RNA sequence: GAUGUCGGCUCAUCACAUCCUGGGGCUGAAGUAGGUCCCAAGGGUAUGGCUGUUCGCCAUUUAAAGUGGUACGCGAGCUGGGUUUAGAACGUCGUGAGACAGUUCGGUCCCUAUCUGCCGUGGGCGCUGGAGAACUGAGGGGGGCUGCUCCUAGUACGAGAGGACCGGAGUGGACGCAUCACUGGUGUUCGGGUUGUCAUGCCAAUGGCACUGCCCGGUAGCUAAAUGCGGAAGAGAUAAGUGCUGAAAGCAUCUAAGCACGAAACUUGCCCCGAGAUGAGUUCUCCCUGACCCUUUAAGGGUCCUGAAGGAACGUUGAAGACGACGACGUUGAUAGGCCGGGUGUGUAAGCGCAGCGAUGCGUUGAGCUAACCGGUACUAAUGAACCGUGAGGCUUAACCU
RNA sequence: AAUUCCUUGUCGGGUAAGUUCCGACCUGCACGAAUGGCGUAAUGAUGGCCAGGCUGUCUCCACCCGAGACUCAGUGAAAUU
RNA sequence: CACAGGUGGUCAGGUAGAGAAUACCAAGGCGCUUGAGAGAACUCGGGUGAAGGAACUAGGCAAAAUGGUGCCGUAACUUC
RNA sequence: AGCGUCGAGUCGGCCUGCGCGGAAGAU
RNA sequence: AGGACCGAACCGACUAAUGUUGAAAAAUUAGCGGAUGACUUGUGGCUGGGGGUGAAAGGCCAAUCAAACCGGGAGAUAGCU
């Protein structure tokens, strides 16, 4: 409890930017293709955030090369090098699962300009 | 299993329980002491004491939340004008349950539940 | 030997190379030796240890005198560990989680969570019968429990409904992720038996 | 499913070996009124732990 | 998480459009194929003049699943559809010359390095 | 004066004439891979298409898809497609009623478990003074499956083609145990959106009802599809088998004496139960060190005093639980509820102001509300007692001390 | 074939695989012309077969809400023997 | 049987609705003559469900699904 | 019999007593 | 216009589950068919047991039907238990 808090807090990233559901975010992930390591960008809409301390996660949805892809990132994972908000989205809901049933013009999110 | 679960079903559905405790909370605020079954008395604490807590801060919003949860403006008025003021310095424990034996008709364990400064 | 600890809960350790190791956090406070069993007196070699801190009112006079003989404070219980051919310990010696400093794998024993009275589907992984296709009142029921006149009885050990969990379980060969002697913590990879708060007996892995 | 043989009065008695009621071990005595009561319950005159709690 | 009767999209230009898993290979009572697993397929729908025909029985490697893949940090990658790449029944080598849509790094193996090379991205 | 029937489903259990995996002899056994026989029952031992099918054929798996017994195991466990009532029709037979072990369509499957058994779980008494703990381990149960890849090694073997033993490493399938950190499901106790309607005087705001009205999310818990772990190694004694030395029988001979190997079987090793193990075990600790009189002088009986350790009861309760039980706590107190702070979830409350003709938008505002969560906190309820349990614990013999 | 024993006839179609189904063939065990033959739009809680959708039917079950089951108080059966 | 059954006629409010359907209400009438707890298995009646989607089964049995109005549009075949 | 050597028995039919293998089953 | 269509009342009873010492000696629940007609329903009437009535199932004729029920022949007879 207080013990696990302490174990968790010392592993937590200190530099996680503010983002909300509906934001376009670019997540740069470490990819080890051999022993060489490089950053691979994954850009898309944040459809879900789990706020849970060290166990925090967020789900990013992109359309890649025809196909809808979702990636659930573990926020404090060392695999996630950096997160950056590319665009602020204006949505009502915490969870944008309704975007799974939308493509193109129907899947557009209004910008939150404030 | 019911590991870590709260709330008694009391051989009712959710809508009946909610309605019953709204009535019973109204009864306790109005009369300041009621006789009921010991399990109902224990559950009633979890309904009535938050209403008294809400009633410590008099505002339109809080009166409306109290009205939403009681549906009786006599009760809301008593909460905000009397009980909240009466309990302003007390940190919880606005009620006490006193066990008072067994009901004739069904041997139900009975208790009085009262406001502590009745 | 091993040590007695407490299941604090589960978390994860992120490794630098981006692995999340699921860990059970075990609080291993000082185990104080209350009795040393020997071959002459007791017929086997063991230590009895205590851990934690029981309140005086809950310590009976029999319990108090046992602790008082050892010259240790009352802990929340007593556990024995059998001694190896070499191992020697003294009464009143405190044994810390530093014991596990060089141990790679542990066996963790606890009391499993109690499921109460469990059906055969849950308890024994029995298959359900048809939900439809005419099934009459026999969806999760166990089916046949024997043959016929031969043998004309149900065999002992027949898998049937009954109490499930709330029993001693050992999980073997769990990797020791971290021994934190300063915080009295052992981190083991993966799940161990029992609820948060329950007593755990941790021993070096028997198998290897 | 039903018996093939009438169970005996003996067997009936044996089954009822666990049916005996337990008397109240002891009644508590109110410190003020002196009334006997179930422990942790109010007295018939409405005392509890010396205090007149009901009327 | 593909089983017998699961319909899959085809992530190649072999000519198949829709294929059905008729067997999860590689063990007795094996329930499911995830990404990187070889399945037996039948072609349910194909293009007119492709390398494969409707009703042909082949192997395929599952390259995308809705259930998705887990990574060592606890992350998940999920796709909107189940897709596979058709393989020669004997050689287990890709029939098509192109790969369509993302694949995962689970395919990174001498067996499927052709798929990796042809794929438009690897996640 | 009824022993329910084919097939399926559920759940099995045994045999071994062994399907796989293990050991081995012979081979017309180069290797690989077979053939055949011996040992071996530990564990394992397909999903589908068709058909009522069992079976079978077929498709595609698998290390393998064993063969049998068990009322052709299993309907007071399920099904009811088949068989086998009454309806109807076809072919066929019959003048006909009707009939067919020909076909066709339709066609009620009851039982609240007394006993045995079995799975769980208590109460009683016992175990010799009582009590609280920790144990020993007689005995019992669980578990025991296996693929593929790589290395050894393109080595041995082979004309090539191909391609090992032995040994080692990795990674899977199936199965099992645990767990909820993760990924998710659920989440009628949390938040929100919204339709119809009724109400709270009305507006505004709310509540009821409509499957939780319909929905969208979701906390804790429970949980699998989630993720940890397991099968072993080792040891003993062996099976078939292989031998050493070795006579009887100057030789030979694995055997008669003697000695050595030898398998998933056996006994252990691993896990769980376990002293009602009445053969009732051990260890540690704790508690009680009063008077008195009878008679049936005896493990006799009763009184007066005493009431221990500890237990139980009651109460607050629990990731313990059908009830019992088990665990925590009872003011010298965090046991539960409340309360405070936090987290989490939902997603910017109400009110007010502003913009708009208005729906509505914007600001105040990531607001308000927030269960089972976390950290705290005696506000409420856990009572002073009372109750049970006693007062040094039999005889005999030995060994020691007096 | 509501008729075909042999029979899952044979050939074609559909399926990865089809004793059923559809189309044929004719070798009609044992069709056949008002105890009607062969067709036939429409109709059918009619029989058979296929497909899309759909799903806890199933892989393989999980959780939840209620009514019982369980405990307490009151009342109080039954078959059978 | 104070029994979820059966029993002809008459009357016909509001909001929504095509409606005497249906939902919510009015007038009016009722909460069904054992209750109290608990929150096991299992049964019953329901809700939701990852991935798959008939692999279930004698058989898609059951369930899930479809579902309104206006307009557009609509095949073989046909006794038109 | 083993290798002329070697110094005591050896060889295998018959009849018969008792044993041995042949000999795998399901709670 | 219609033994027309969709659909309540009304009439019915195709499927499933429940129930099977039932709430009920045939129902309940969810679905289902007909619903201006060869429809349905109230009241009364007529048909009588080898008889009736039957859009025909040996259906129905008072929870009884290959010959109702009640009383009688009657203590039928019973080489059977
Ligand atoms: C009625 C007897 C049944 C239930 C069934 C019986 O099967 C027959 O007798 C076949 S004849 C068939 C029986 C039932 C009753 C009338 C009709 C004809 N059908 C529906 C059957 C299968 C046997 C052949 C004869 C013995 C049985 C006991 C054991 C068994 O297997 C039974 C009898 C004693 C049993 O009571
Ligand atoms: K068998
Ligand atoms: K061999
Ligand atoms: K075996
Ligand atoms: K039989
Ligand atoms: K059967
Ligand atoms: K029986
Ligand atoms: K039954
Ligand atoms: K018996
Ligand atoms: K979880
Ligand atoms: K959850
Ligand atoms: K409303
Ligand atoms: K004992
Ligand atoms: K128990
Ligand atoms: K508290
Ligand atoms: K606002
Ligand atoms: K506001
Ligand atoms: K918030
Ligand atoms: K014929
Ligand atoms: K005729
Ligand atoms: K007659
Ligand atoms: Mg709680
Ligand atoms: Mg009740
Ligand atoms: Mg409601
Ligand atoms: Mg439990
Ligand atoms: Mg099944
Ligand atoms: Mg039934
Ligand atoms: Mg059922
Ligand atoms: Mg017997
Ligand atoms: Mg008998
Ligand atoms: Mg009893
Ligand atoms: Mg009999
Ligand atoms: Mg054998
Ligand atoms: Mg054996
Ligand atoms: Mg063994
Ligand atoms: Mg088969
Ligand atoms: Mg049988
Ligand atoms: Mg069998
Ligand atoms: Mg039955
Ligand atoms: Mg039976
Ligand atoms: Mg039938
Ligand atoms: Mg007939
Ligand atoms: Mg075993
Ligand atoms: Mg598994
Ligand atoms: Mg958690
Ligand atoms: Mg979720
Ligand atoms: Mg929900
Ligand atoms: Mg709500
Ligand atoms: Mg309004
Ligand atoms: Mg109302
Ligand atoms: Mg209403
Ligand atoms: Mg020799
Ligand atoms: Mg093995
Ligand atoms: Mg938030
Ligand atoms: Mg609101
Ligand atoms: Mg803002
Ligand atoms: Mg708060
Ligand atoms: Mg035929
Ligand atoms: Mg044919
Ligand atoms: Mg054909
Ligand atoms: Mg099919
Ligand atoms: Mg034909
Ligand atoms: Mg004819
Ligand atoms: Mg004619
Ligand atoms: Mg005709
Ligand atoms: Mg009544
Ligand atoms: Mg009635
Ligand atoms: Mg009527
Ligand atoms: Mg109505
Ligand atoms: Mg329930
Ligand atoms: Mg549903
Ligand atoms: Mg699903
Ligand atoms: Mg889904
Ligand atoms: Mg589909
Ligand atoms: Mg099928
Ligand atoms: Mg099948
Ligand atoms: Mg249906
Ligand atoms: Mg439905
Ligand atoms: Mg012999
Ligand atoms: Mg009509
Ligand atoms: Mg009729
Ligand atoms: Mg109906
Ligand atoms: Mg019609
Ligand atoms: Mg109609
Ligand atoms: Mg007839
Ligand atoms: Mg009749
Ligand atoms: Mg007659
Ligand atoms: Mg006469
Ligand atoms: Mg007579």
């Amino acid at each position: 409890s207080n013990i696990i808090k302490q174990l968790e807090q010392e592993q937590m990233k200190q530099d996680v930017p503010s983002f909300r559901p509906g934001d376009t975010v670019e997540v740069k992930v470490w990819v080890v293709e051999g022993s060489k390591k490089r950053l691979q960008a994954f850009e898309g809409v944040v459809i879900a955030i789990r706020n849970r301390g060290l166990h925090s996660a967020f789900t990013v949805r992109k359309i890649s090369n025809g196909e809808g892809v979702e990636r659930v990132f573990q926020t404090h994972s060392p695999v996630v090098d950096s997160i950056s908000v590319k665009r602020r989205g204006a949505v009502r809901k915490a969870k944008l699962y309704y975007l799974r049933e939308r493509t193109g013009k129907a899947a557009r999110i209004k910008e939150r300009l404030n | 299993m019911r590991h870590r679960k709260s709330g008694r079903q009391l051989n009712r559905n959710s809508s009946h329980r909610q309605a019953m405790f709204r009535n019973m909370a109204g009864s306790l605020v109005r009369h300041e002491i009621i006789k009921t079954t010991l399990p109902k008395a224990k559950e009633l604490r979890r309904v009535v004491e938050p209403l008294i807590t809400l009633a410590k801060t008099d505002s339109v919003a809080n009166r409306r939340l109290a009205f939403a949860r009681t549906r009786d403006n006599e009760i809301v008025a008593k909460l905000f004008n009397e009980l909240g003021p009466r309990f302003a310095s007390r940190a919880g424990g606005y009620t006490r349950i006193l066990k008072c034996g067994f009901r004739a008709g069904d041997n139900a364990p009975m208790a009085y539940i009262e406001l502590v400064d009745r | 030997i091993g040590l007695v600890g407490k299941k604090v809960g589960m978390t994860r350790i992120f490794t630098e190379d981006g692995v999340s190791i699921p860990v059970t956090v075990i609080e291993v406070e000082a185990n104080r030796v209350t009795q040393v069993k020997d071959l002459a007196n007791d017929g086997y070699r063991a230590i009895q240890v205590t851990t934690g801190a029981k309140k005086a009112n809950r310590v009976t006079k029999p319990e108090a005198g046992h602790f008082a003989k050892a010259g240790v404070e009352a802990g929340r219980g007593l556990w024995e560990f059998r001694l190896a051919e070499g191992e020697e310990f003294t009464v009143g010696q405190s044994i810390s989680v530093e014991l596990f400093a060089d141990v790679k794998k542990v066996d963790v024993t606890g009391t499993s969570k109690g499921k109460g009275f469990a059906g055969t589907v849950k308890r024994w992984n029995f298959r359900t019968q048809d939900a439809t296709h005419g099934n009459s009142l026999s969806h999760r029921v166990p089916g046949s429990i024997g043959q016929n006149q031969t043998p004309g009885k149900v065999f002992k050990g027949k898998k049937m409904a009954g109490q499930m969990g709330n029993e001693r379980v050992t999980v073997q060969s769990l990797d020791v992720v971290r021994v934190d002697a300063e915080r009295n913590l052992l981190l083991v990879k993966g799940a161990v038996p029992g609820a948060t708060g329950s007593d755990l007996i941790v021993k070096p892995a028997v198998k290897a | 499913a039903v018996q093939q043989n009438k169970p005996t009065r003996s067997k009936r008695g044996m089954r009822r070996s666990h049916d005996a009621l337990t008397a109240v071990t002891s009644l508590s005595v109110d410190k003020t009124s002196g009334e006997k009561h179930l422990r942790h319950h109010i007295t018939a005159d409405g005392y509890y732990r010396g205090r007149k709690v009901i009327a | 998480m593909i089983q017998e009767q699961t319909m899959l999209n085809v992530a190649d230009n072999s000519g198949a459009r829709r294929v059905m898993c008729i067997k999860v290979l590689g063990g007795s009572h094996r329930r499911y194929a995830g990404v990187g697993d070889i399945i037996k397929i039948t072609i349910k729908e194909a293009i007119p003049r492709g390398k494969v025909k409707k009703g042909d029985v082949l192997k395929a490697v599952v390259v995308r699943t809705k259930k998705g893949v887990r990574r060592p940090d606890g992350s998940v990658i999920r796709f909107d559809g189940n897709a596979c790449v058709l393989l020669n029944n004997n050689s287990e080598q890709p029939i098509g010359t192109r790969i369509f849509g993302p694949v995962t790094r689970e395919l990174r193996s001498e067996k499927f390095m052709k798929i990796i090379s042809l794929a438009p991205e690897v996640l």
